[PDB]
């Protein structure tokens, strides 16, 4: 258990005060004969760690529109962000999830952390639109199908089979 | 009777489908001679070495940013398109103009179709048949 | 024999008036073979089908902001110009260099001539015949 | 039977020796139709006037930062290189990609010799032999 | 009359003392038996409302090479400031008025608020050199003139014909 | 009514035919006997001038998603094109008319051609929104009102008074 | 006793009504020795010459030409209808996403009962963080 | 086993022929009496899916110096590339994984296809380096040692403790 | 009565002589109480340390690449016949038009009789608008 | 005696390692009056309100997207085992070769025996010239 | 003298030419009794190395606005051009000389290959002026003309003396 | 020999100092009877004119890592900067000398004060290296070596000849 200095106000002897622990602070110092007394940090004030503050620091951190509570104030710890779903950290911003145009695939959603990751459609696969969830889907299969190959498939469009063979 | 074919830019050029192009075959500067034409594709009917040739007019406004512009052969003996001539440009580097051209010579059989796509095509802008266009003849 | 040409960016290739560029039709490597020239127009007299083509070298320092390349289509038959194809570049995004290259077949009659404009005129750079040029050849 | 070619970016194109590049010949797109080739030059044997083409595909990250395509004749007539058709860009305007396309006719004689030669070559990106290629055909 | 309050320095009563209009400010207070004696601003000075000011305020406003007085520093108002002719105003700076280039032509001159404004050449019209204030003005007509057409206009040079018929 | 040479496809001796108006080309070029023929103009295409086209000239101008037509195609010209409510036409292009932040008003609204043109509020006025329409309007005059002075009025705010 | 005081960016800084900046005043950081508050307001008490001073954190994502952003201290008087500018700054910070900071601090003569106030001009691109990158404070000298 | 359209070279009648199998094309179309021949495909050449390819695909990919074969040539596919330990694909280019700057920490590291991810490190932890795999770590806990305070620690540098 | 002085950008603030920014001394918001004022120098009269400050508001169109621009705050002593730098900023802000403001604040010990003066190399790009964006002074701490 | 101090950019000045700038305390234009120093943090001696200032010059070479510097005041107490950020600012000025300058100035209530220390990430981007560019103060109010 | 192969156009044995010296061409090659005949270049063409070229190389390159000819065309040699005076030449462009701005001076002046370079006047030195020739002067010496100090100079300013 | 005014302290007579020259500073004043005392600048300080401080101007000119010492603190002037080799000074900063690429050549080394200079290679000669010392160097030459020219040069690649003629 931590300490910090003191002297009795009345005799002067010195003391070896208690400190506060996590959500705590000094309220009262120590005294020759009571312990040093700790209050409750109050509401939107905090304290995270063994300490002699007089007062709590106070919960700074503001949330921007962008962003939601990681964590909220609590004495033991200060608020905290992290951005909405749609959006993801870069710089100490909250960018949009990019869409994979056209051609290209979702290998990972976005998250909070990360941006949407894309790949080109590898062989056989496709995707045609503009999107941050659709992934490379693979290809109408004519043979598979027992029909008759119509026109063949890219990276970006479905082949299209007909309907007989 | 040598083939060769010019198509131009035209109002339903772009479908927005994730499909090739469409093209104007027959009007103004448009034409076809011995070559043939299906949902945007050039279509041989005479096999032979071809000069193909395509450019796209781009632009836009600010900026995934990277345009390919391409031309791909499509048979019916392969259930997929084979790439034949193809550009990435990313000249978004307010407002934007770029211009990409293709040409080079393949080998195309009867059967055998050409088509030209643009990812994303979003930044294709058309003006009036001259600015983006296709087109092919036998050498 | 099968028209050709070939002319090349010349000292006097930039007038400054409006109007097309000139060229060189006889050294080095311009030439014409079935072609005419006059006052920086070819000028057919085999009517036919033709793949024309240009390339023009632009450059400057800093940056109305657009460049439009293009090649147009004289007849006398009707009193203006006809847009054969056409791009607009905005490549000033100190120093800087870009390059246009236009190609693409057209039918031309006995009598027409085709010409190459640039506005604007000012940032086309000559240097020595290769890098600014205009061409043609029948098909 | 009229001379062409269409040579294909290959996984030895890049030498880093300050020479032309070199091109595959034979496998996928590319071809040869009377016309041969040696370390990187396409080698006429038929006089006559030629279409040449080529397109390089350009890209880095950043930025001396201009670069230089170009089609270059040797012939043994002479102990240097010729000219013919050539492009500056400074397109570094983080990624960035940009396509040089060069295509022009050019009288060649037996023996002669065209390259392609691209300054600074760390610049070319290969990727399929779609990209970058060289070629010609009699016209 | 808006009315600002005081108080006699003798006796200690309070005053409702009126204000002074634009273009004066307080020299002294009123008093119970006089009232508010206004000033007429000094050069360089202002009020431009009604107001109990013991000074007039500054004719701060400063102009530039670029600029000259939309308004002269009087006693009711700050001096103000427009561009001179040949410039425009963008973003607190006066820029020069563009030129439109060969293939366009002026629709509207440039003023001290607004730049050049271009439009490219219609058909059947042109302009052969950068102006800012060169229009789009209609080719030559050959056949109004009874003459042979000998090189056709364009967006930027001039419709030619013969000197007969 | 003008004129262009012409030679008889087999007599071979220079005639003199007369052009066609705007709205018509040559349907057959004059003979001999009888003066030119001249069409109209088939759907789509034009001729804007006096002619001897043997066909007309598509009309192919292209508006965009925001454009709308100026012009319509015509007999006797093409297709035109401007931009659409909400966007002016800079180089080739039709941008969004601009909003004027606050501290700034509207002193000439968007058109086809043109932005928005902005400036700062003088002296005595005020705007309080980011609007591509409201302008600079004058500060309440609270002695106008007989009224005293709340708060003193800026650029982007209003001035208030006090009951 | 010295006038003193340091408010700093808080929840409600931003209000979009075109009014100025508010700010905190009693928690953390923020504090008033000798000087009052009201609306954004610092108000004056004691007659005498101040540094005054304001940080705003600025930031975005691209621009939008509208692209300078003006920060200023400005006074207010009950002797006069509309508010004296004092000390401002033009920025065009945005030459993807940006940061820029701007400072102003200067020595100006209050009376009691004046006030001062800070507005940014766009206000958007303020960015809060914890009250330690956007603030507004003055102490007599 | 999907077929195709031929007609015999000469008696001319539509025969349907079967295709052939990934890895193989036709060597020898089908005939009156015999079925289609299927060879295999030669080196550096593929088919991926059924045909009636008269020639294997080449197998046209190449890697650059930053990247390695995620798949090598094969009968039935091309070849295929990722990039290399150090790099990650953005814009089909590899570029070098990044650093967390000091003050900042990594929590997911780089990969092929995505960037190194770093984030401020959080109250009551450090990193003192540039480093693209070094994370946040907890300080120095001076009480849970039996020791006081020398110097707080910060996002950037480990707290400090006494004898 | 403690030293402070305010000086404002004005009319006849850019020279061009390469000589240092003169400023206005007495109207508007411009004042000087315990220090005064030659050609430009704020000069000292009372020794102590002294907070100096100057904000210069810069812009221009484009960069010339001589696109740095110094900002500065010099000492001058009659024992010395060379200027001493105090404080001084170097901005490339021009990374079409822009704006940027420049901020220098910090304490030095000044004996009577020394002046300081405020420079900025290129003068050209500093931008005078009314007294509020440009600006020199200094107080006794 | 009203406390005071400025402490300049030096030879030492950034360690690298992780630590806070370290400054000059005697030669030249740095001194302290009533202000100790230790390791880079001023020592308050004397409980009160101080303002106190950073400059910082950067500059580098292009950029490595970490592309943002802050650049921060930040008070250590003997109470708790964290610091605390006091004033901070976010730049990412290089939107080839580049100069900006950060300021920071507030005031703020210290203790005795509580310290001040400057913290720039990255430290790599500040620019050491003369001690006239970099610097650290604060005086009581 | 070097020397090339040539066939006889109508006997069709190996011969062994001479080539020509620059400045000239083969105006008719070699045969069965005669040496090679080399033609002089026509103007506007040149020959720089021995050769056997049926036609003179063009003198192809064009100085533009901004430059002047290094070289002319001559019968050995093609034009080659470097900038007027007032410019130097980056990246093939022709640029103005740079002005060194007040507080700076000029150390090297322009030239047709490199700028003006520049420094920051040294202590004791100064240039109150921009210009792409005035260069870093020592401040007027008081002491050196029996004179008190009346304004210190800086790297932009004179120092000044009294009477 | 330049003065400045003093005063004796225990008359009260107007004193003509002199000054102290370059390289020291004033310890003492004058007096009636002894001149002023000058002292040396102490290490790390400096006075490079004839002057009257009572301590030296401190050397206080730092060297980055690109940079080293063109002058030390000497008694009669600061220290100063140039770039290591490899290095030169553009703009306030040390910049690394350019290579001249391939088909291209060094017409200038680069110095402290000044960058590499490249010539793109004239006609007959060549650099096939990115370099920052390779200056453009003719084309082996084939008639003078009596060898039959096998590949033609160019600005990048040098001429090759084979083995006999
Ligand atoms: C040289 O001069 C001759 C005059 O001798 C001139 O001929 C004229 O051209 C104009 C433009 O083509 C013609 O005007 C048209 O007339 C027809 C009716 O005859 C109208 O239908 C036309 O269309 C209008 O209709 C739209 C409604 O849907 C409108 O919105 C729009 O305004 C259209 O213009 C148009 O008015 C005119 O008929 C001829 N005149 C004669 C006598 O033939 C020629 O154009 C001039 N040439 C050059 C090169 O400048
Ligand atoms: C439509 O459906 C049919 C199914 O009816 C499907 O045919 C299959 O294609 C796959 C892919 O070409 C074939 O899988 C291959 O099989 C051979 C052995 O027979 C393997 O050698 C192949 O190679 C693998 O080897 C590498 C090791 O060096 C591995 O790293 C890598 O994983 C390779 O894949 C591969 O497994 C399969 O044989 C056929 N199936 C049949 C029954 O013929 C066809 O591809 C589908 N078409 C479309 C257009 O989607
Ligand atoms: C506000 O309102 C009052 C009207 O009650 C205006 O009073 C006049 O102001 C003009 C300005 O030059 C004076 O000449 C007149 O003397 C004023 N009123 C009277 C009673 O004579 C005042 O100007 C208005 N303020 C404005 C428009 O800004
Ligand atoms: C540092 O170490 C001590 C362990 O000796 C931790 O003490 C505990 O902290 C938690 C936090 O909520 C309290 O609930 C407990 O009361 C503490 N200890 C005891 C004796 O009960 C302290 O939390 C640690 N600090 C950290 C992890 O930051
Ligand atoms: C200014 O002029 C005087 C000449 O009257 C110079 O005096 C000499 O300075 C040098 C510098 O090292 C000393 O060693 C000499 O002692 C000086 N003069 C005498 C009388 O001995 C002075 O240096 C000049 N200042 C300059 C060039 O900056
Ligand atoms: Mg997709
Ligand atoms: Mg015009
Ligand atoms: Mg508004
Ligand atoms: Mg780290
Ligand atoms: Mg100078
Ligand atoms: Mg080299």
């Amino acid at each position: 258990t931590p300490t910090y200095p003191w002297r009795d106000a009345e005799t002067g002897e010195r003391l070896v005060c208690a400190q506060c622990p996590p959500g705590t602070f000094v309220q009262r110092p120590c005294r020759r004969d009571s312990p040093t007394t700790c209050g409750p940090c109050p509401p939107r004030h905090y304290t995270q760690f063994w300490n002699y503050l007089e007062r709590c620091r106070y919960c700074n951190v503001l949330c921007g529109e962008r962003e939601e509570e990681a964590r909220a104030c609590h004495a033991t710890h200060n608020r905290a962000c992290r951005c909405r779903t749609g959006f993801f950290a870069h710089a100490g911003f909250c960018l949009e999830h990019a869409s994979c145009p056209p051609g290209a695939g979702v290998i990972a959603p976005g998250t909070p952390s990360q941006n949407t990751q894309c790949q080109p459609c590898p062989p056989g696969t496709f995707s045609a639109s503009s999107s941050s969830s659709e992934q490379c889907q693979p290809h109408r299969n004519c043979t598979a199908l027992g029909l008759a190959l119509n026109v063949p498939g890219s990276s970006s469009h479905d082949t299209l089979c007909t309907s007989t063979g | 009777v040598n083939p060769a074919a010019h198509l131009t830019g035209a109002n339903s050029s772009l479908t927005g489908s994730g499909g090739p192009l469409l093209w104007e075959t027959q009007l103004g500067l448009a034409f076809l001679r011995g070559l043939s034409y299906h949902d945007g594709a050039l279509v041989v009917t005479k096999a032979g070495y071809y000069y193909i040739y395509s450019k796209v007019q781009l632009g836009g406004v600010g900026c995934a940013s990277t345009i390919t512009h391409g031309l791909y052969k499509r048979t019916p003996r392969y259930p997929e398109e084979l790439e034949l001539l193809v550009s990435q440009q990313s000249p978004c580097g307010s407002n934007w103009f770029d211009s990409s051209f293709l040409g080079g010579v393949v080998h195309l059989e009867a059967g055998e179709e050409v088509v030209v796509r643009v990812l994303d095509e979003r930044l294709v802008r058309l003006r009036d048949g001259t600015r983006s266009y296709f087109g092919a003849f036998m050498v």
